[PDB]
């Protein structure tokens, strides 16, 4: 329309078929997965429910980005700057949704392996209390530039890597991720402490499990810290850079395809993990 | 010498239980079905029951 | 030395003459004269309640007279009493020693017992002056465990304990009165007739016998089983007995002739049988397996005609209701539903 | 068991006392309690009930919000208190025990009762008549009357029935339309349809005399007779 | 709404009876519970003696210990066959098993030719091995040490053991007989077997045993948010 063609003209904007296979290939791996966690009566407790959630996540946040680079092209500038808006925001909705479950895993089991309880029964209520809390929390984040925080007059404060979005909400955006990243590795070193002191001064007299824990540890949280930098790291500079003065900002679309397979790389971090899982698996 | 007392003991049970009366089995097999096909008509498991009677609605 | 020996050939000679006249008796099998009648269509039934509460396994499960209550009893210590109607629960005795695999119910609604791996029969009073539940007597004079208990009156009990013994009590005096040996292995069912004069025992190496409680000696025995006997029940009119076994196999038995009339057995099932319970006319013969699923076995034509496979794990007790309105079965997931 | 009142004291208009009642004996943490007033000749009414564990606090029309009732569960004693008092508030006041499951016989027990004296829609019940002569030895039909129709869609009837010995506390006699309670001979057995309800005795003696009452429960605002009179 | 005025004073007492039954289900949730198992010669009964006490057919003792309630069931009583009232001790924390060192020459009862020894390891592969303890882990206990030095000092070993090339040592003695009761373990993946011997302070035995259930539960929790 008119406003479309303003803003693109401002910032200077005027390869895409194994995205679309591996996009199917994260489908098709997360919809077995809910297909092996829904038919087994054994994976019904609490704790498996919040895999399930992610893996629900991951789903949308994949079909988001098929959605997304179908409608990208030529014709962004036939559609109305509404269904541009619904583009940004169905992104944004997929992964933030994907990086929050993610943090819910870690307090649930921070949560179960600071006390020892002797059974896996658990109430409900802080299931769906925490279930929900993420779904809502990233729900209004991917509606609130809708409401405010535009970036309809200033053409100025609008950002570089793509027009229409405030240069605040980006600033919020990085200040909310860098705090989920900081609490997600609080936890993870906090639970390992725990679990290697209690078993050393209090087992002391009669190692192999401690050794595994690490290696978890240092797997889970290397993987996703690793894959989500650059996201980061782009996201912080393209605020900095002028317009028109960083030409590495133009080519921002092979920055997200690492960002969106760690979505598909997570579910088999989180099945191979286990033996259980893997077995009952191998059995399907 | 201990095991003659259970040896007496089983062998008068089997020579007691020798004297048991033997009936023909067709006697039999024709007495079960005159019984199941005299009650049949009470057994609700069998004939089904409209649900306005049945106490176990949902 | 020679009395063992010729006492051994004269006990041989007497098995072979009563299995000479058992095989001469015998004409021809009762399937084959049941060949002219038409068989039951399809048995669907729909679960209706589902009494959870229970956060244990389940081991026991009577049925009252007025076809209204049940009793069950799980390994947490508790002898909930459910109304099947509502669903709502009524009373909730708790138990000494939380380890108990039998129970049973008065036939007028007053007392009501469980036994358990303590070998001592409780039985409690529900009908007292105060709103709680007193025990009434304790039976203590059994070796082994017990393993099944039923109410023969209001004022007699018998009992089948683990020590290849059964014994019948009394409980105003609170000591047994009559004690019934002749098993060689550990006693573990049993269930009365319905005019109370009778009563048969299933014994742990493949063998069944039958008692008699006034003149408390064993008459007859039948045999024919490979592994043991785990489940024994009568006939409705009382004159004939079907029995369950380990080896996928449950078998229907006559009184007056100690002959084998049918054997339910199929290709696809190795599973052991827990329970069996006839219908009220004599028509279905209901089997729970342990393969998480039950069976609608029917009676007189040994083919499968329904199967409820509304469980989550093994089930271990279920009995029809007295006027055939409803059965109840209790699994080890704590969880006991009524299919009508 | 044993029950009995404690706080009953002349009480000028305008002023309150609260009434005790001490129960021992039974689990009194598991049964719900009534009260009854029975005002001098005259028809006792329904006052209060509590649930066991205190759930479900109820009052009468009359009374409500000027009462204060509570339990008091580790020392089995019960506590009743009243803000505003009036002249018609001087009657006798009876406890009751009750608890309500399959099979159960509520007010099976009455207590003796206190004397508390005062100087300065809903269902209507009414028995037949005022009072009947019979000689020893003869069979009485005694019938009471509803406005109702008591029979509920369960399939039972919800009319109580009980005697008041002359002097003494009354006890009662036959729950729902039929059934005997315990400790009552046989002699006495009751009928009804739904909207008309009899009771039959077979043989009388000198022992039963006295006033017979009518309770309704189909409707939670529980209403009583006005009291048929037994003469010698 | 449909119920009658007296029918919703019934289901209140259903909801007061559940809660009373939640109440006391999660009470007796928390607390460790561990089965006591040996011959009949196997030192058992100085086991639990020596052991704190705070308390025919099966006994239970209840001892706390660092804010933790034991439960030890003793069945020792059960003339009968053990394969039917076995599946009824499915949950469980841990399998006490006791067996006495100096035991290893003396001929069972009415018999002159099979050791003791020999139905202690029938008795431990059969438990071990068992298809319903295959997750339980199994904590061993060595009773007599003294008179086991006695006798392997005044009575050579090979008489109970065929094969043996070492000295008449008990420092590698008992070494050998801890490496032969932990061969009998065929589920070596899902269950580890912790060995003791048993001494004179009852202090060490009580930590041992807290210490293993300790470890147990740390397996547990370990598996059971799928973390390893
Ligand atoms: C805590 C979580 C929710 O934080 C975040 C989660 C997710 C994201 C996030 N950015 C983007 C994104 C970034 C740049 C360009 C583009 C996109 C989407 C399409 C567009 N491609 C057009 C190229 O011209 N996609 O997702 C950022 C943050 C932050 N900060």
């Amino acid at each position: 329309y008119d406003i479309i063609v303003r803003h693109y003209n401002y910032t200077g904007k005027l390869t895409s078929v194994v995205f679309i296979l591996i996009c199917c290939f994260i489908i098709l791996e997360n919809i077995f997965v809910l297909l092996t966690i829904w038919k087994t009566k054994k994976f019904h407790r609490p704790m498996y429910y919040f895999i399930g959630n992610l893996a629900l996540s991951d789903l949308l946040a994949g079909v988001a980005y098929t959605a997304n680079l179908l409608l990208s092209g030529a014709t962004t500038y036939k559609l109305t700057p509404a269904q541009w808006f619904l583009r940004e925001g169905s992104m944004f909705v997929a992964l933030s949704a994907s990086v929050f479950s993610l943090l819910a895993i870690a307090i649930e089991r921070y949560i179960t392996m600071l006390k020892m309880k002797l059974h896996n029964g658990s109430n409900n209520f802080r299931l769906f209390l925490l279930i929900s809390a993420c779904w809502v929390i990233s729900l209004i984040l991917g509606g609130l530039p809708i409401m405010g925080w535009n970036c309809i007059s200033a053409l100025s404060s609008c950002s570089t890597v793509l027009p229409l979005y405030h240069k605040h909400y980006i600033l919020f955006c990085t200040t909310v991720f860098t705090l989920l990243l900081l609490s997600i590795v609080i936890l993870y070193c906090r639970i390992y402490s725990l679990v290697r002191t209690r078993s050393r001064r209090l087992t002391f007299r009669k190692s192999e499990k401690s050794l595994a824990l690490l290696k978890t540890v240092i797997i889970v949280l290397s993987v996703f810290i690793a894959c989500w930098a650059p996201l980061f790291i782009l996201l912080l500079l393209d605020v900095g850079c002028k317009v028109k003065t960083c030409d590495i900002l133009f080519r921002a679309e092979y920055f997200l395809v690492l960002a969106v397979l760690n979505s598909g790389t997570n579910p088999i971090i989180y099945t191979l993990t286990n033996k259980e899982m893997r077995r009952a698996f191998i059995r399907i | 010498t201990a095991s003659i007392a259970q040896a007496r003991k089983l062998v008068e049970q089997l020579k007691m239980e020798a004297n048991i009366d033997r009936i023909k089995v067709s006697k039999a097999a024709a007495d079960l079905m005159a019984y199941c096909e005299a009650h049949a008509k009470e057994d609700p498991l069998l004939t089904p029951v409209p649900a306005s009677e049945n106490p176990f609605r949902e | 030395g020679s009395e063992l020996d010729q006492l051994r050939q004269e006990a041989e000679q007497l098995k072979n003459q009563i299995r000479d006249a058992r095989k001469a008796c015998a004409d021809a099998t009762l399937s084959q004269i049941t060949n002219n009648i038409d068989p039951v269509g399809r048995i669907q039934m729909r679960t209706r309640r589902t009494l959870r509460g229970h956060l244990a396994k389940i081991y026991a499960m009577h049925w009252g007279t007025d076809s209204r209550l049940l009793v069950s009893a799980s390994q947490d210590g508790k002898l909930i009493i459910w109304d099947s109607y509502t669903t709502n629960k009524v009373h909730a005795i708790p138990l000494r020693s939380s380890w108990v695999m039998t129970c049973a119910y008065a036939p007028s609604g007053n007392y009501v017992a469980c036994g358990g791996l303590d070998n001592i029969c409780s039985i409690y009073n529900l009908k007292t002056r105060e709103g709680n539940v007193r025990v009434s007597r304790e039976l203590a004079g059994h070796t082994g465990y017990l393993s099944c208990c039923r109410f023969l009156d209001d004022n007699q009990i018998v009992t089948s304990s683990g020590d290849t013994t059964c014994a019948l009590w009394d409980i105003e005096t609170g000591q047994q009165t009559t004690t019934f040996t002749g098993h060689t292995g550990d006693v573990m069912s049993l269930s009365l007739a319905p005019d109370t004069r009778l009563f048969v025992s299933g014994a742990c190496d493949a063998s069944a016998k039958l008692w008699d409680v006034r003149e408390g000696m064993c008459r007859q025995t039948f045999t024919g089983h490979e592994s043991d006997i785990n489940a024994i029940c009568f006939f409705p009119n009382g004159n004939a007995f079907a029995t369950g076994s380990d080896d996928a196999t449950c078998r229907l038995f006559d009184l007056r002739a100690d002959q084998e009339l049918m054997t339910y057995s199929h290709d696809n099932i190795i599973c052991g049988i827990t329970s069996v319970s006839f219908s009220k006319s004599g028509r279905l013969l209901l089997a729970g397996y342990d393969d998480f699923n039950c069976n609608v076995w029917d009676a007189l034509k040994a083919d499968r005609a329904g199967v409820l496979a509304g469980h989550d794990n093994r089930v271990s007790c279920l009995g029809v209701t007295d006027d055939g309105m409803a059965v109840a079965t209790g699994s080890w997931d704590s969880f006991l539903k009524i299919w009508n | 068991v044993q029950l009995v009142e404690s706080g009953g004291g002349l009480v000028q208009p305008g002023g309150s006392r609260k009434l005790s009642c001490s129960a021992s004996g039974f689990a009194f943490s598991s049964f719900g309690m009534h009260w009854v007033r029975q005002a001098p000749e005259k028809g006792l009414e329904w006052v209060a009930y509590i649930s066991s564990g205190s759930g479900t606090i109820y009052y009468a029309d009359t009374v409500k919000g000027r009462f204060t009732i509570s339990r008091d569960d580790p020392k089995n004693t019960l506590f009743l208190q009243m803000t505003s008092l009036r002249s018609e508030d001087t009657a006798m006041y009876y406890c009751v025990r009750s608890i309500y499951y399959y099979g159960s016989s509520p007010f099976d027990f009455w207590g003796q009762g206190t004397t508390l004296t005062v100087s300065s829609s809903d269902i209507v019940m009414t028995q037949a008549t005022s009072s009947v002569p019979v000689t020893p030895g003869e069979s009485v039909s005694i019938s009471c009357r509803s406005s109702k129709s008591l029979l509920h869609s369960n399939g039972n009837t919800y009319l109580y029935w009980f005697l008041q010995r002359p002097g003494q506390s009354p006890q009662l006699l036959i729950y729902r339309m039929s059934n005997l309670a315990s400790g009552v001979p046989d002699r006495f057995s009751g009928s009804g349809s739904g909207t008309a309800f009899t009771l039959t005795i077979s043989r009388l003696e000198a022992e039963d005399v006295g006033v017979y009452y009518c309770m309704q429960h189909l409707e939670y605002p529980l209403t009583f007779g006005a009291g048929t009179k037994l003469e010698l | 709404c449909t119920l009658s005025a007296e029918d919703k004073a019934a289901v209140e007492r259903s909801k007061m009876i559940d809660r009373n039954l939640r109440e006391d289900g999660e009470k007796a949730a928390r607390e460790v519970k561990l089965l006591l198992l040996g011959a009949g010669e196997s030192g058992k009964s100085t086991i639990v003696k020596q052991m704190k006490i705070i308390h025919t057919g099966i006994v239970e003792t209840h001892f706390t210990f660092k804010d933790l309630h034991f439960k030890m069931f003793d069945v020792g009583g059960q003339r009968s066959e053990r394969k039917k009232w076995i599946h009824c001790f499915e949950g469980v924390t841990a399998i006490i098993f006791c067996v006495a060192l100096s035991d290893y020459d003396l001929v069972l009862a009415e018999d002159e030719e099979m050791n003791r020894m020999h139905e202690s390891m029938k008795l431990f592969d059969s438990i071990c091995n068992n298809k319903w303890f295959t997750d339980t882990s199994i904590i061993l206990f060595l009773n007599k040490k003294d008179l086991f030095e006695e006798k392997i000092k005044k009575s050579p070993l090979t008489i109970c053991y065929p094969e043996y090339a070492g000295s008449n040592t008990y420092e590698e003695a008992a070494a050998y007989i801890q490496c032969q009761f932990e061969d009998l373990n065929k589920r070596k993946d899902t269950k580890e077997i912790y060995t003791h011997f048993t001494c004179a302070t009852d202090t060490k035995n009580v930590q041992f045993v807290f210490d293993a259930v300790t470890d147990v539960i740390i397996k547990n929790n370990l598996k059971d948010c799928g973390l390893f």
